[PDB]
């Protein structure tokens, strides 16, 4: 799981 | 991925707790500081005049910031410019945690120094209700 926001 | 972080004090909350290290040194210990205002830290706090600046001989100040409105990293520069040691970003929801990752868009990214991880909303949640009881919140970063 990734994410910028 | 997920790493550590050690809530110190009180004893209501104490213990290791999991976290997610921002993708973006030695230990390091500070006092956790929920800010008044601009709480998702999407807007300069010296608009508010807010800083986290420690006193000589205190502890440093670990920001905590609520996830929302704005990427991770300009959450972790706007804390960085407000003199914050650490920012730890409390998650929206209650869910298993994520990295936070650059923008990609499409520097600032090359200048932030200050260690960033994001808790879950439980933990997120568990400091405030600390904070608001009056109890001050340490923590030791081991990373």
């Amino acid at each position: 799981r990734v994410a910028a926001a | 991925e997920k790493n550590n972080l050690k809530v110190t004090s009180p004893d209501s909350i104490k213990g290791i707790y999991e976290c997610a290290i921002g993708n973006f040194g030695g230990t390091l210990v500070g006092t956790v500081v929920y800010p008044k205002s601009n709480q998702k830290a999407c807007k300069s706090y010296s608009d508010f005049d807010i800083s986290f600046k420690s006193k000589p001989g205190r502890l440093p100040t670990f920001v905590l910031i609520d996830r929302g409105d704005c990427y991770f990293t300009l959450k972790a520069w706007i804390a960085q410019q407000a003199g914050a040691a650490a920012i730890l970003v409390a998650d929206s929801k209650a869910e298993p945690l994520i990295t936070m990752d650059t923008p990609e868009e499409d520097d600032y990214l090359q200048n932030i120094t200050i260690p960033s991880a994001l808790i879950t909303k439980t933990l997120g949640d568990s400091i405030k209700s600390a904070l608001s009881g009056g109890d001050m919140v340490n923590m030791k970063l081991d990373w």
